[PDB]
């Protein structure tokens, strides 16, 4: 791409890029080699665009702020002067060329910008940015300015904005600290504040550019303007009678300019390092070659000793290297280009009144100092600690982890550590393990299988009769909803995750291909997500019960019945590990399609139904016939901790909500959609007092007036399998859990507190089933309001 | 860059067609999904082109390239430190609810009050970063 036997040079197009081609010809004179100089708009994006590529010029120029970003991508080749010539420049300047303790360019000439100002319109300038609003008046009433400069690239803007405190990038510990950006602090406001302000005020316009304010200065409209050495060269042309001299202090401290070395980096592509070496080191930065660039457009304070020594007698250069004292060399640290972006857009947006200062620079200080990333780490750092807290609930109060050698110590502190986590991946290495060894010699059959497996997408899916979802998907842990136990959730003690059941993805089915899990259907809402968590965890079965039962339960159970054999006679059996019954393995979300690989290896090959295997080794077999296999041989069963919210789901309606679902679901929705008019509503309180939904029950009483001609309706409902067998009495009292409804329905005058039931346990009272049920809240209650003690012959 | 783990020679043996120490180089992505790794196409075959057959040593140099390193305890720190306006080592509720909804990627409300909670362990409605990060650690 870049063509050997010649150089191509790009410099800026303000820079002095005719003396620099008198070099150029000059060198071919002496090698024969042609060099050729350009100067591309926007050099400095379209130079890493095309050098990425293994394109590009030869030699780039620009000031140094660039290079190390250049250096990082792989675009700068490193240069190699010997002690003679790196001698013959200024150390700092040197300096302002290493990258990671490599020198990546050679340096030309400092650059600082400094106030330029017409000596006849102002012949003392002011002193202060403060000053320059009543200098503007004044000159106003001849239809001139005070100050006009660039306002579309932050560079001429900064020195104001760092004076009273703005910075880039703090130096710490030894290096440029890249999440310590100035750019919204105090000191950067206040600057700002004042350049916005000056436009408010009408003395400046915050459309002016570099073209307009270099040819306002030149033809004498503007006292002054703020500018760098290679300007200096037009206003010599112009009739202008210039001064240049130090910047403006604000809030009496000094402008601070960021200083910049013009420097000449070698692209790592170019197959003229050498030409190019020779080219800039004994030509260019040599008297004669600086001195043809500088007397076409002035460079600054040169970089090469023996020159600059006349050239800073210049009072302009004096001047320059003045207010570059005032001001900082620029770090060369990738993160530059950002920096320069975010400032730019902030100028550019508080000087249009698009924004204000304080959320122009705000926006500017997170872009510059990248706070996305921290964000970042701060987000993932929580997840991992909430996963931990749901590891460590399971292991160290799960009493199968005790009888295994698989338990955890109850956290040391006020939460458990990520030792949890740590346990999991260890306890997973384990039943990996294992499993590889019981089935190491694998047949060609059986590692094509589990590379299918492990090849395999799943779907996720989670029922329920409750509303889980609008836009966002939100599932809660048991232990969540509740905390908004039984000695058999004890057993597992994993009731701080959330469930769900696992299908093959990659397939064009209607979504889900399963609707029960070891033989139950959650409900109606099919909930699924196409993407692994990473802190989940699977087992083969349901974690507590590990059975898997005869094929007559299963959901496909025609299938297997009508295809094959032996296997239905093997597949209803206990899925565990070595150490017994209750060794449920445990694999985490790295190595589950491992797992669950060998395990139907394992399975397959212990069958007898050859029919069977031959249907598993296919070697062309589709994804739900896959799916129809696993779901088969497993009841895989995936858990995420505390909680799923999210919203990148799919929902599908598997069907009509039951009255009764909806009622055990607590599902307001279904339940106001349904409970419409009376009858219906004397449903809904039958199924509430059937399955002790006491909130449900009572908030269908407030919404509808219940009274005892409704209670003898519901006494006639043989169609509710709840008021069919038993009397609205019974359903009242059988549970403590509905004493609230029991309560109203007494306050209210619903229920007499002595009716005889008429059904099931007829004769008896709710005094009766209180007392069976040894309530001693509801015994006492009936009988403060007049319940009969004992039974009498009619 | 890595040891005791020795990744998994027992992974590999599931790919040792002939137990000759090698695998194949179509089944290597495989054998890298069998671990928890996802490589491009374009860098399985740039991997490729360096070697068909590969054998366990250059198998353990391949997943160690590809293999991220966790954050660090100090790392976590900074981070928090960023958004500490004060420096005391707290984050306020809200300060920290801001900074996770507006900035790095997008959570749900509900993921970002529940890690605030998490994280607020006394209940005051402010986070003791750097007590909390300590704490992760084993
Ligand atoms: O405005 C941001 C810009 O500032 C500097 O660019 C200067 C350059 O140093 C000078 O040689 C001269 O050409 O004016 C430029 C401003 O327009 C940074 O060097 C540059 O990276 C940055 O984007
Ligand atoms: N709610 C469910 O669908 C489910 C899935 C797997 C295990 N337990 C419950």
């Amino acid at each position: 791409k870049i063509e050997e036997g010649k150089l191509v040079i790009w410099i800026n197009g303000d820079k002095g890029y005719n003396g620099l081609a008198e070099v150029g010809k000059k060198f071919e004179k002496d090698t024969g080699i042609k060099v050729t100089v350009e100067h591309p708009d926007k050099l400095e994006e379209k130079f890493p665009q095309v050098a990425a590529t293994g394109d590009g010029p030869d030699i780039i120029f620009w000031a140094h702020d660039r290079f190390g970003g250049y250096a990082q991508s792989g675009l700068l080749a490193e240069i190699t002067p010997a002690a003679a010539f790196q001698d013959k420049l200024y150390p700092f300047t040197w300096d302002a060329v290493r990258y990671n303790g490599k020198l990546i360019a050679y340096p030309i000439a400092v650059e600082a910008l400094s106030l330029i100002y017409n000596k006849d319109l102002l012949p003392n300038p002011p002193k202060t940015w403060e000053e320059i609003p009543a200098l503007d008046k004044e000159l106003k009433a001849k239809g001139k300015s005070a100050l006009m400069f660039n306002l579309q690239e932050p560079y001429f803007t900064w020195p104001l904005i760092a004076a009273d405190g703005g910075y880039a990038f703090k130096y710490a510990a030894g290096k440029y600290d890249i999440k310590d950006v100035g750019v919204d602090n105090a000191g950067a406001k206040a600057g700002l504040t004042f350049l916005v302000d000056l436009i408010k005020n009408k003395h400046m316009n915050a459309d002016t550019d570099y073209s307009i304010a270099e040819a306002a200065f030149n033809k004498g409209e503007t006292a002054m303007t703020i500018n760098g050495p290679w300007a200096w060269s037009n206003i010599d042309t112009s009739a202008v009678n210039y001064g240049v001299t130090v910047l403006p202090t604000f809030k009496g401290q000094p402008s601070k300019p960021f200083v910049g070395v013009l420097s000449a980096g070698i692209n790592a592509a170019s197959p003229n390092k050498e030409l190019a070496k020779e080219f800039l080191e004994n030509y260019l930065l040599t008297d004669e070659g600086l001195e043809a660039v500088n007397k076409d457009k002035p460079l600054g304070a040169v970089a090469l000793k023996s020159y600059e020594e006349e050239l800073a007698k210049d009072p302009r250069i004096a001047a320059t290297m003045e207010n570059a004292q005032k001001g900082e060399i620029m770090p060369n640290i990738p993160q530059m280009s950002a920096f320069w972006y975010a400032v730019r857009t902030a100028v550019i947006n508080a000087a249009s009144g698009r924004q204000t200062v304080d959320a122009a620079l705000a926006a500017a200080q997170t872009n510059a100092a990248a706070l996305d990333h921290c964000a970042n780490t701060v987000k993932n750092f929580l997840r991992k600690s909430i996963a931990a807290q749901s590891y460590s609930k399971m292991f160290s109060q799960g009493t199968s982890f005790k009888s295994l050698n698989l338990s955890l110590e109850a956290p040391s502190g006020a939460r458990s550590s990520f030792r949890s986590l740590e346990h999991l991946d260890k306890v997973s290495r384990h039943y990996i393990s294992e499993i590889i060894q019981k089935v190491h010699p694998l047949s060609s059959d059986e590692r094509h299988l589990l590379s299918i497996i492990i090849n395999s997408n799943f779907n996720f899916r989670h029922q329920s009769n409750s509303n889980l979802s609008n836009n966002i998907l939100n599932i809660k842990s048991f232990d969540k909803i509740q905390s908004e136990y039984s000695e058999d959730i004890k057993e597992i003690s994993n009731h701080d995750f959330v469930f769900f059941g696992v299908e093959i993805s990659n397939h064009q089915e209607k979504l889900p291909l399963n609707k029960t899990h070891h033989t139950v259907d959650f409900g109606a809402n099919a909930y699924i997500i196409d993407h692994d968590s990473p802190y989940g965890y699977m087992t083969l079965t349901d974690h507590f019960d590990n059975a898997i039962p005869p094929v007559f339960y299963h959901e496909h159970q025609s299938f297997f019945l009508d295809n094959f054999k032996e296997v239905v006679d093997e597949v209803s059996r206990y899925v565990h590990g070595n150490q017994g019954k209750t060794d449920v393995p445990i694999f985490n979300t790295k190595d589950m399609r491992l797992g669950i690989g060998l395990h139907l290896i394992d399975f397959i090959r212990k069958s007898k139904d050859q029919g069977f295997r031959e249907f598993c080794y296919n070697k062309n077999i589709d994804p739900v016939s896959l799916d129809r296999i696993i779901n088969f041989v497993f009841q895989l069963e995936y858990h995420i901790p505390r909680m799923l919210s999210t919203d990148n789901f799919k929902k599908i309606k598997l069907r009509d909500i039951s009255l009764e679902d909806a009622i055990k679901a607590s599902n307001y929705e279904e339940i106001n959609n349904k409970v419409t008019d009376k009858k219906m509503a004397h449903q809904a309180l039958a199924y509430s007092l059937g399955n002790k939904k006491a909130d449900i029950a009572l908030y269908l009483l407030s919404k509808f007036n219940f009274t005892k001609q409704d209670v003898a309706e519901m006494e006639k409902m043989k169609n509710n399998r709840y008021c069919n067998l038993y009397d609205v009495e019974y359903l009242l009292s059988k549970d403590g859990a509905n004493y609230k409804v029991l309560e109203y329905f007494i306050n209210n005058g619903l229920v007499d507190v002595n009716k005889k039931f008429q059904k099931v346990n007829s004769g008896d009272t709710m005094l009766d089933n209180a007392m069976k049920s040894k309530d001693s809240k509801m015994i006492d209650f009936l009988l403060k309001n007049g319940a009969i003690l004992g039974k009498r012959f009619e | 860059t890595e040891e005791q783990i020795a990744e998994f020679k027992e992974a590999f043996s599931l790919f040792d067609k002939d137990g000759d120490g090698t695998i194949t180089t179509k089944e290597l992505g495989t054998v890298m999904r069998s671990l928890g790794q996802n490589p491009t196409e374009a860098e399985l075959q740039d991997m490729i082109n360096e070697v068909g057959t590969i054998d366990f040593p250059e198998f353990l140099t391949m997943m160690a390239r590809k293999m991220k390193d966790t954050d660090s305890e100090e790392e976590i720190r900074e981070a928090f430190r960023v958004f500490d306006k004060d420096g005391n080592g707290y984050i306020s509720a809200a300060e920290l609810r801001h900074v996770m909804t507006n900035l790095g990627e997008k959570l749900t409300d509900e993921e970002v009050d529940e890690m605030i909670r998490e994280a607020d362990i006394d209940g005051d409605g402010q986070v003791n970063y750097e007590e909390f990060v300590q704490m992760m650690t084993a």
